[PDB]
């Protein structure tokens, strides 16, 4: 059975807060197609010979 | 068939007669005389704009 995710629990209370003291500059990628290959066909040359 | 006949380097086996492409159309053929081996290629063609 696939592991749905890493189990975690955050300590919540009604008078406590958590504030970062440091940062981290991260770089991520993302690939997106734009245009495929333009194609054309010949009717008679294909249907006939 | 209509096409251009050129010298071919294909090493036919002695019993082999034709040569077929992906579309099962005779690509390389053996002439009855001289037992020569040829290539059959459609003549130059294309689109006009
Ligand atoms: C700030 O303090 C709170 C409580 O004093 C921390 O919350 C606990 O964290 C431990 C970590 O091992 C857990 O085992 C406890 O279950 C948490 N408490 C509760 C009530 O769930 C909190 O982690 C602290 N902050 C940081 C950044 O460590
Ligand atoms: C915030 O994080 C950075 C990197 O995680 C800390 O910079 C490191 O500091 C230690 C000790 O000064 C060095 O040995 C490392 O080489 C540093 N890393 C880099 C990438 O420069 C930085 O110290 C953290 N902020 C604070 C306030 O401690
Ligand atoms: C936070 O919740 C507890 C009950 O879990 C309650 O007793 C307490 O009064 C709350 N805090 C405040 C500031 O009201
Ligand atoms: C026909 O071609 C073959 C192949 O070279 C040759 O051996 C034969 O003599 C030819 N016969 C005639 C009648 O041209």
């Amino acid at each position: 059975t696939m592991s749905l995710g890493a189990e975690n629990s955050v300590a919540y209370s009604n008078n406590s807060i958590a504030i970062p003291t440091n940062f981290t500059i991260s770089v991520t990628t993302e690939i997106l197609p734009v245009s495929m290959t333009k194609t054309s066909v010949d009717c008679t040359m294909y249907i006939c010979g | 068939g209509t096409g251009v006949l050129t010298e071919s380097n294909k090493k036919f086996l002695p019993f082999q007669q034709f040569g077929r492409d992906i579309a099962d159309t005779t690509d390389a053929v053996r002439d009855p005389q001289t037992l020569e081996i040829l290539d059959i290629t459609p003549c130059s063609f294309g689109g006009v704009s």
